[PDB]
């Protein structure tokens, strides 16, 4: 349920609150380096040294 | 009664910002001092975690910084943070001053409030004059040139304050390691400047826009300040994140990612956007000994503002003349900066030199006039005669 | 702060003067409807500071008729501000309330505190 | 210690105003009141208002400050002209 | 102070010496020429100063570079003579320290050098 | 001051690194590294940049590992006290043409040429500046004008003469890629590199720029929504008054 | 240590604290004598003293 | 502020102890008192007489410390000489 | 060398004591190293350069 169940007790209202920090921390980490880094495609140092193969 | 009313620190902060009764009309102007003391708290935290890869020797004291911005582990983070927070500490600052200046909170019974903050304003001058010469630009080192040659013209005591702030013949390497060591310090005196401003407010409290008694409704400070004070606060730090990632060089002067060099001359030396105002007053004074006690004295006339205030109602709200001249003031204010980051020309010399009239003119003159005026105004008005 | 003897020897001399008042009190009407006050449900002694002994003292002698009246005007004053209106026209003061219910208490604290203070700094001789 | 010189402000229960008798107040809780009421007839209306009020006092005296500063740079910019070479002399010594 | 022997400045080389944190002009030059540039009168210029406390030492030249507004810095070898271009705000000299060029109020300092034992020290 | 004496002002051009969500492009910080080698270097230093911080940026490990081997570095003494030599490892810096700055000056006919490590943040204009001064070297000078011995004209100099000449000219180097060298090619690829040594934290800057900005824009909205609703039982308070009867 | 023994690194950061933990102590002085005053100091007696007291 | 929790000390007035009756107190200027009467009869003999009752509290521990120092310092330089050479071995390891 | 006037020595004995030594002085107008002899303000030389 919610909130008597999710957001009332300490360990759990407190106990949500830093234990969902960390993994909010990681996924909005993650999706933020992909969304930048296909922005600005062709021009990394992956996507050069990928063309001077030869 | 309860833990926080019984011990001898928790009843401290229960007195100062859990129970504190406010006036229940305050609006967002009164948000600025609380946003000044989450500026000292950056400015210290930064500096001091800058100061372990710092070398303050005027051989090493350029490059060093150079190793904090390359070399550190996020240390371009900690210099952009507080180069940038300089200039919102000052921001904040001037318009902490101007709400007071407005809402008339400088009068009875708060004049050693008001008095307190003069001196805190001047040790913040000091403080930001000593850690911009600690980089050594070229802007550092002539900077501190035209600062310190100006106590050369005090009569029969000259030659030795001078020799005395430069520890030999010019600006050289006593000086910089002197003023880094200064530098350290004036923080925590001001720091112990603002507990005392604090224990004068607590005993009178804050005024209101109204300007009238609020001692018939009061609401405490927990639940309902502290979340209008985190409203401004979450708008301080996106603003100021937006300089430090985004244009972290807009408010500095690339003349100052040169190394200083004493026998080269820059072709236009020009201090921060703070400084321009009292900067102006300076030129406009063609002796020497006058220039330094004018600028000086655009400080120390904030203290005959309770003497010159002939009004009987505190305040701007109601006031139609006293709010025109206020403007006029403030807008003066931003003219006299930007004089003071011109060239010395002919048709700028009489404009800076009015405007410098108009400063010392407001305190002494204006404000004791009008204030007068709107006596008499308000008496036959409404006396039916 | 100027007196409030002082203000009305200046003020006097104005309505006894046929052409003083003939320019002065046009301007002065205008300076009190710019000023706002009376749409806030005010009138102008509720303005007036108070952290002095001789306001201190006018505000004691007061009638306790007046004296609660007053105290509701300025309360209702500071829950207009905080929600940034105007009370309605049918609550404003119109320009015959608006009367100096506190000259009379002031002057004459005044009029005290200035006999008392001439009469500490003598020069009597034989 | 000792208590010290009187103030202007007291606590709760001895704050220091007038003696108050007839007036009445009443509210409600913000568990009952719907969700972001006053979002609108407020700063598209109500500040809207605000500004109207307090604008002339503040427009007049900037548009002194912005006429003297425009009309005292573009003498500038003429004296240092090949127009205004001339006048440049007899004008700065 | 730096002390300067009969033996060691040839004629033409004004280097800029870092003498006691400041710049300073060293040359040795003829005791001739100066006859040349300020033949004008005494006092056609703003102070009354052509060459009585000039040069103590009448065969040499010295000069500081601080100047009265910020201390700004000349151009060797290049002018009438081969004397000062200083483009900085304002004027430029000759080979004495007297204006051509700009307002300029007030005189550039001669440092005090004196002469010991054949060894001349400079301030 | 006169605009002779200012400098001509330079334009605004497009460059791809100018945005809040951009990247330097790091084929031009390569093609930029190659004008450096061949026409900068003879005259001006680089000191502030070591070689180890070009992996991954613009070369590879084996690449930096052999630039830095053409290089003479003086090494600590031997068992008797005598100086000896080595070659360039990773963690060395950059060299510079000249020993001293009397021999800089003595063979640029008494100027002296600056360091290029800070020289876009040194300047008014950053960018759009050290481009406009090398593409911007006039045929002949404007009619009336003087030059000194040995000076060039260049309007956005202060001053209007300058102590360098022009050093970019068409096909004088050959690039890898095969992109065709002109003079306005080449120009673009050294003040690419040249913001690079200044700024090596530009790419990852923006990115942290990004986490912070969404995080604190997302806390002020949710401050606001909490204020009004806490602020709710005060705005809707109500007061009646009804007079007392007159004998207390 | 900043690094992989005491170095350059140690040095510098030994003395930025040293300048910091003398006013932390100066802080503590001021706490230190707010809990004197409500009580007050004993007396080598060790009873009360509320019965004979000097300025 | 607000009153805080209560203490075990007052100020001048109410310092907080028994109620007294029936005490009296008489004391002189010091302007009528010889100048340096108590500097005999002070030390020479006083600071003779507390001492003697307490130091019979500080010499026995002392005692047994410095022997234990003494003893246990004269065994170290009999270990690290010629005679205490083979004594040396057996007892270290 | 100065340290040791009015203590030890007169002005123009230490003069003399300190001009029988080498020291490296700033480079000429080429960039070349050049020497000259000893003053009041340098430090006493000793015998190995490492
Ligand atoms: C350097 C950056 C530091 C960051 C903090 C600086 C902020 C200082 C700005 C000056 C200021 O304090 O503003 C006060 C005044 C308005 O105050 P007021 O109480 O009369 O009316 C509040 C409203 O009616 C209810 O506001 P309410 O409580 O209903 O909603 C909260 C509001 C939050 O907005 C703010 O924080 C205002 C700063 O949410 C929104 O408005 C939604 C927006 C999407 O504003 C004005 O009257 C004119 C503003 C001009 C500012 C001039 C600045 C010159 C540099
Ligand atoms: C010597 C050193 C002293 C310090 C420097 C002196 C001047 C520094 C200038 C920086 C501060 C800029 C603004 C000045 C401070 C504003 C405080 C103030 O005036 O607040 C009260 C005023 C009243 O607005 P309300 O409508 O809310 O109230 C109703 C009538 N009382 O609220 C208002 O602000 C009125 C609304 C107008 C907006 C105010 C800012 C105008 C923007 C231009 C100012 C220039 C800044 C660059
Ligand atoms: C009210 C507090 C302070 C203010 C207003 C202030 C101001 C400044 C300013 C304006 C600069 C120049 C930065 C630049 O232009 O790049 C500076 C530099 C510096 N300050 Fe502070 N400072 C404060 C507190 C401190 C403290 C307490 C310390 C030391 C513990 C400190 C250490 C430094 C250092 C190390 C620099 C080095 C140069 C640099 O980082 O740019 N600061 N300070
Ligand atoms: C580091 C500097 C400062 C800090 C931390 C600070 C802090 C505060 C705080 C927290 C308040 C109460 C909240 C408020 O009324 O907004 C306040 C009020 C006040 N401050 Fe400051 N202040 C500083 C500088 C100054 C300066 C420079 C001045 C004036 C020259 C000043 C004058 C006042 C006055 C008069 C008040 C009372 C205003 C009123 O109650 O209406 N302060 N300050
Ligand atoms: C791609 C090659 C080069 C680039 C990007 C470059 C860039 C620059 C820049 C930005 C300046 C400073 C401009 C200023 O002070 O405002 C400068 C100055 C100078 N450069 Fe270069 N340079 C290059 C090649 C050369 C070469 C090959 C020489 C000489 C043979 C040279 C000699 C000089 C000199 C003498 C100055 C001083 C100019 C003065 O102060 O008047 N440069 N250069
Ligand atoms: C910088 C360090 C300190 C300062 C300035 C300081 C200062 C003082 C002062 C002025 C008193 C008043 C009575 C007297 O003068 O004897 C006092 C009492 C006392 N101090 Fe400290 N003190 C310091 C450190 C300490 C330490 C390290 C301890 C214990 C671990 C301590 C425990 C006490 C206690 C228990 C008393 C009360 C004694 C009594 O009233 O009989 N203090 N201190
Ligand atoms: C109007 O109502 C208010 C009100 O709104 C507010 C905000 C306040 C509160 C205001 C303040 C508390 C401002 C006062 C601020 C100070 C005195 C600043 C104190 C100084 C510091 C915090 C600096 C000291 C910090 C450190 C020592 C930590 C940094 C050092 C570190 C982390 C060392 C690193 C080394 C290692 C090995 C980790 C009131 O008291 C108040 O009532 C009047
Ligand atoms: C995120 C939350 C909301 C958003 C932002 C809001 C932030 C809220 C947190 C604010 C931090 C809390 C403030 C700390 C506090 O308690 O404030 C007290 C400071 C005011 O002064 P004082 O210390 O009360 O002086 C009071 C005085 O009593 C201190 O001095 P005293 O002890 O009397 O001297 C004794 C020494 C004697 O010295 C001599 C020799 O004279
Ligand atoms: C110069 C300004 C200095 C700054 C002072 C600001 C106010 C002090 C800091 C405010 C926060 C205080 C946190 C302390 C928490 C409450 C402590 C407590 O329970 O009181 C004590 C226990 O505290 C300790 O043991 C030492 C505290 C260490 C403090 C280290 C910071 C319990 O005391 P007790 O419950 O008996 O109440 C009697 C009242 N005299
Ligand atoms: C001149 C110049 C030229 C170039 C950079 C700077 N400068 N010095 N410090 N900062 C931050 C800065 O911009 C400056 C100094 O400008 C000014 C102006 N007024 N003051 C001033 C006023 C009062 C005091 Cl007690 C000390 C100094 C200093």
């Amino acid at each position: 349920s919610l909130y008597k169940t999710f957001f009332k007790r300490n360990a759990v209202f407190v106990g949500t609150i830093f234990a969902g920090a960390f993994v909010f921390q990681t996924v909005f980490d993650t999706a933020i380096t992909s969304w930048y880094e296909n922005h600005n495609k062709g021009k990394l140092w992956k996507d050069v040294k990928a063309r001077i193969a030869a | 009664m309860a833990f926080r009313k019984s011990n001898v620190y928790l009843s401290l902060v229960n007195s100062y910002i859990i129970d504190s009764p406010q006036p229940s009309s305050i609006n967002y102007w009164w948000n600025m001092g609380s946003l000044l003391g989450l500026c000292l708290v950056i400015q210290i935290v930064t500096g001091i975690f800058m100061a372990m890869h710092y070398s303050s020797n005027i051989e090493l004291a350029f490059s060093s910084v150079e190793h904090i911005m390359r070399d550190v582990h996020n240390g371009y983070i900690l210099r952009y943070l507080h180069a940038n927070g300089a200039s919102f500490f000052f921001m904040v600052m001037f318009m902490h001053m101007a709400k007071g200046l407005y809402y008339g909170s400088y009068r009875s019974p708060r004049v050693t409030l008001w008095n307190v903050g003069v001196i805190i304003f001047i040790l913040t001058i000091a403080t930001a004059f000593l850690g911009y010469c600690c980089v050594y630009g070229q802007m550092s080192h002539w900077g501190a040139t035209v600062i310190t040659n100006l106590f050369s013209a005090i009569p029969f005591v000259g030659n030795d304050i001078v020799s005395w702030l430069w520890g030999g013949f010019s600006v050289s390497n006593p000086t910089i390691q002197r003023f880094f060591a200064l530098h350290y310090l004036v923080p925590f005196i001001i720091a112990a400047m603002v507990i005392m401003h604090l224990m004068a407010l607590h005993i009178h409290g804050s005024s209101n826009p109204l300007g009238i008694t609020g001692n018939l409704d009061r609401i405490p400070m927990h639940s309902y300040f502290i979340f209008k004070d985190l409203v401004t606060v979450f708008l301080f730090m996106l603003i100021l994140a937006l300089f430090v990632f985004y244009s972290p060089n807009t408010l500095g002067h690339p003349d100052n990612y040169i190394p200083g060099n004493p026998l080269v001359t820059p072709a236009s030396i020009v201090p921060e956007w703070y400084l321009l105002p009292f900067y102006a007053i300076l030129r406009s004074i063609p002796d020497k000994l006058l220039g330094v006690i004018t600028m000086f004295a655009a400080i120390l006339v904030l203290l005959v503002l309770p003497f010159t205030d002939r009004s009987v109602v505190r305040g701007n709200t109601f006031k139609v003349l006293s709010k025109f001249f206020f403007f006029i003031f403030v807008f003066n204010f931003v003219l006299l900066g930007q004089i003071g980051a011109c060239h010395v020309e002919v048709p700028y010399v009489l404009m800076g030199q009015i405007a410098t009239f108009i400063y010392f003119a407001y305190f002494l003159i204006i404000v004791p006039v009008i204030s007068t005026i709107e006596n008499v105004l308000f008496y036959i008005g409404r006396v039916n005669k | 702060p100027q007196s409030f003897t002082s203000i009305a020897r200046i003020g006097d001399y104005i309505l006894k003067s046929p052409v003083l008042s003939k320019l002065c009190v046009p301007v002065a009407n205008q300076f009190i409807n710019l000023a706002g006050y009376k749409k806030l449900g005010l009138k102008f002694d509720d303005l007036i500071a108070e952290e002095n002994p001789i306001m201190q003292t006018a505000l004691r002698r007061l009638p306790e008729d007046e004296s609660y009246a007053r105290a509701y005007r300025i309360i209702r004053a500071h829950q207009t501000e905080l929600t940034h209106h105007l009370l309605p026209r049918n609550e404003w003061i119109k320009a015959q309330e608006d009367v100096p219910y506190l000259l009379p208490y002031i002057l004459e604290a005044e009029a005290a505190a200035k006999e008392k203070d001439e009469l500490d700094n003598i020069e009597v001789s034989k | 210690g000792p208590p010290s010189g009187k103030t202007y402000m007291g606590w709760w229960g001895h704050m220091g105003g007038p003696k108050q008798k007839g007036i009445t107040s009443y509210a409600v809780s913000p568990y009952a009141q719907k969700p972001l009421q006053g979002i609108f007839h407020n700063a598209v209306f109500n500040s809207f208002r605000r500004f109207k009020s307090q604008f002339l006092y503040v427009l007049i005296p900037a548009g002194i400050y912005w006429y003297w500063w425009k009309n005292g740079n573009e003498y500038n910019e003429f004296l240092y002209s090949k127009a205004g070479r001339e006048e440049l002399e007899r004008v700065n010594v | 102070k730096v002390e300067v022997n009969l033996a060691a400045i040839p004629l033409g080389k004004n280097v800029v010496v870092k003498w006691q944190g400041k710049p300073v002009f060293i040359r040795h030059r003829t005791p001739h020429e100066i006859q040349e540039a300020n033949s004008v009168d005494m006092s056609a210029l703003k102070d009354p100063q052509t060459d009585a406390d000039r040069v103590k030492d009448p065969q040499w030249l010295i000069m500081l570079g601080i100047c009265t507004h910020l201390g700004c810095v000349p151009i060797g070898e290049a002018g009438d003579f081969g004397g000062w271009f200083c483009p900085c705000h304002g004027s430029h000299y000759d080979i004495s320290g007297r204006i051509r060029k700009g307002p300029a109020p007030l005189n550039l300092e001669i440092p005090a050098y004196e002469f010991d034992g054949d060894k001349v020290i400079v301030g | 001051m006169t605009a002779a004496e200012h400098g001509l002002h330079a334009p605004a051009y497009a460059w791809s690194h100018n945005g809040p969500f951009e990247t330097f492009d790091h084929a031009s910080i390569r093609r930029g590294y190659q004008v450096y080698r061949e026409v900068c270097a003879a005259c001006h230093s680089l000191d502030r940049v070591a070689w180890r911080t070009l992996v991954g940026v613009s070369h590879t490990n084996e690449e930096v590992r052999n630039m830095a081997e053409e290089f003479e570095y003086d090494d600590e003494p031997d068992e008797q006290g005598n100086p000896k030599k080595r070659p360039g490892k990773l963690s060395d810096y950059i060299p510079g043409p000249y020993p001293n700055e009397q021999a800089a000056r003595a063979a640029n006919q008494g100027a002296l040429p600056p360091d290029l490590s800070l020289i876009v943040k040194a300047r008014h204009g950053g960018c759009d500046y050290i481009f406009s001064l090398l593409t911007g070297y006039p045929d002949e000078p404007p009619a009336g004008v003087a030059l000194p011995p040995g000076s060039n004209y260049n309007p956005y100099f202060p001053g209007g003469s300058i102590a360098m000449a022009r050093v970019l000219f068409d096909d004088m180097v050959e690039y890898e890629d095969g992109t065709p060298a002109t003079t306005s090619q080449m120009a673009k690829d050294v003040t690419t590199f040249l913001n690079w040594c200044a700024e090596p934290e530009h790419d990852e800057r923006k990115r942290l720029g990004l986490k912070t900005v969404i995080i604190l824009s997302s806390l002020y909205l949710l401050s606001i929504w909490v204020k009004k609703f806490k602020w709710a039982g005060i705005k809707t308070r109500k007061f009646v008054f009804n007079p007392p009867k007159p004998r207390k």
